[PDB]
């Protein structure tokens, strides 16, 4: 909605990583 | 939150379905078990599907 250290590098999206999931599901 | 957005709802949903699934059929099998009628549970479980 607009018209540092920049920490956003590090937020990394797992969106379709169906492999990832699976581990969080399990554990 | 837990899971990404193909199965957050996928199998969050399939918990809320299931887990109502045994809860239901053993509330409405508790009422007529306690009245001494038999049915069983498939008679029930068309109902709650």
């Amino acid at each position: 909605k607009g018209p540092v250290d920049e920490l956003i590098c590090r937020i990394k999206l797992h969106e379709g990583d169906t492999e990832f999931w699976k581990r969080r599901f399990l554990g | 939150r837990i899971l990404g957005i193909p199965w957050g709802f996928l199998i969050g949903a399939e918990l809320t379905i299931v887990q109502s699934r045994i809860s239901l059929v053993n509330k409405i099998q508790k009422v007529y078990r306690s009245q001494g009628v038999q049915i069983h549970n498939r008679h029930i479980e068309i109902i709650v599907r």
